[PDB]
């Protein structure tokens, strides 16, 4: 999965 | 202008705002209804799942939110966020939710106001697990906790240095014992009538351990009832 | 330097003693290894599983001894006492047998000498649960706990009063403020330099109860693959 | 709980 990350950067 | 006081002072007030603008309270939301499944337990409605588990989405959003703002947070590994935003992402939304009930009516209430009774909330996905969780909510009552320790006791589970797989365990330890202090301290203040406070509060982390323990399992039972996937957020973090 | 704390201090002795008395140290026993099953993990060895039952039923004994020497909970209801040792019997046994870890040979001893390796643990009937439980065993060595304050952990794992089903739970409630407040006094006199030690010893408890909590699904899968049924007494203290 | 209770009296 991406989203964990993307929320993470973002 | 003792220092620790100082940085405890403003170490809690970061806290309590970051709870609060990632977690409206009880009375700031505009409660209401639904009809779905209210009288009678089914093994899932799948109405109310679907609600559910996209509030949950954006509840965990909400968390990941609510970590960035936490001191020192974004200062640990890429891993061990990711790793301390896992093992803890199931006791802050029992926390979370706990916080949320209300005796008069036996229910709990959702960010966007939604307002689930006992039997709806079994239903949605709780199953099981549904008394055990509402039990938790009534413990709660006679404490008063208010977004400041609601926010640290969050801090608390989220910031700490026994879960397994962290690559700076030390680091993350030295990070939580700010959060006790300045727990401690404030229950103090607010309460000196109530004398051991601080012990019966801080070990309510101990209730959700248990629960959230119990939780991944129901999680996992729970994703061979639903006639599909999870939320991939949802599935990311229960890995 | 220290303020009078004559009664605390005796109680400390009680609960040290009823410790030391039902639990043998590190030390005090006279180590002996086995050579089953050393090499590889197996499903279950079932040599080391009938040592390890026994083992386990000999120490829960031990366990209910220890109960009855705490001042007061002789005075609980028998129902009382029953649930209270039900519901902290696991996170007793999980303490005991990691405060006899040797970091060194990485292996856990058992009250009689026995001393087994991570893998014979694992093939004992630790399973899948072996790492975690070796991972709480290896987060306890820093905090270079006593014979006291082992005690007075236990104790206040054991005397909760916010067990579901208890009868006089404000009773408990008062037998367990006091050991709180011995716990405190000890570690600040113990360890005068380190303030922050009472609240991260006191949440190793929360460590305990999540473990126990996925313990006692492992007891339940025990029971699927061992030989007959489990001992009686396990099965009261797990039912 | 016949154990715990005769163990317990
Ligand atoms: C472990 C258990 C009993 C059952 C399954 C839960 C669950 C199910 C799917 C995903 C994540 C958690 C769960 C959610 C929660 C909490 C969810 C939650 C908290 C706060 C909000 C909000 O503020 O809107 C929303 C949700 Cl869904 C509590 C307990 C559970
Ligand atoms: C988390 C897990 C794997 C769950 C189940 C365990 C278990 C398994 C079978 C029966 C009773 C308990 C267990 C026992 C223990 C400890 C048992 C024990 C403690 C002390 C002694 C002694 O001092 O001789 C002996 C044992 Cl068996 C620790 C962890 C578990």
């Amino acid at each position: 999965h991406k989203i964990l990350h993307r929320l993470l950067q973002e | 202008s003792y220092e620790m006081t100082a940085e405890l002072d403003d170490l809690t007030e970061k806290i309590r705002k970051a709870h609060q603008e990632t977690f409206p309270s009880l009375c700031q939301l505009g409660k209401y209804t639904t009809n779905s499944s209210a009288d009678h337990r089914v093994r899932l409605d799948l109405g109310l799942w679907d609600k559910f588990s996209e509030l949950a989405t954006k509840c965990i959003i909400k968390i990941v939110e609510f970590a960035k703002r936490l001191p020192g947070f974004t200062g640990l590994t890429i891993a061990d966020q990711i790793t301390l935003l896992k093992a803890a992402c199931l006791d802050i939304l029992i926390l979370r939710i706990c916080t949320r009930y209300t005796p008069e009516q036996d229910t709990m209430t959702f960010s966007d106001g939604l307002t689930l009774n006992r039997t709806q909330m079994h239903n949605a996905g709780f199953g099981p697990l549904t008394d055990l969780v509402f039990t938790f909510a009534n413990q709660l009552l006679p404490l008063e906790m208010d977004d400041t320790e609601t926010g640290l006791l969050s801090a608390i589970c989220l910031i700490c240095g026994d879960r397994q797989d962290l690559e700076e365990p030390t680091k993350v330890d030295k990070l939580q014992e700010p959060l006790l202090e300045a727990l401690k301290i404030y229950i103090r203040k607010r309460r000196p009538s109530k004398p051991h406070m601080f012990p019966k509060i801080l070990m309510k982390i101990t209730d959700l351990r248990s629960i959230s323990a119990k939780g991944a399992e129901r999680v996992i039972t729970l994703k061979m009832e639903i006639p599909g996937s999870m939320p991939p957020l949802i599935q990311e973090m229960m890995e």
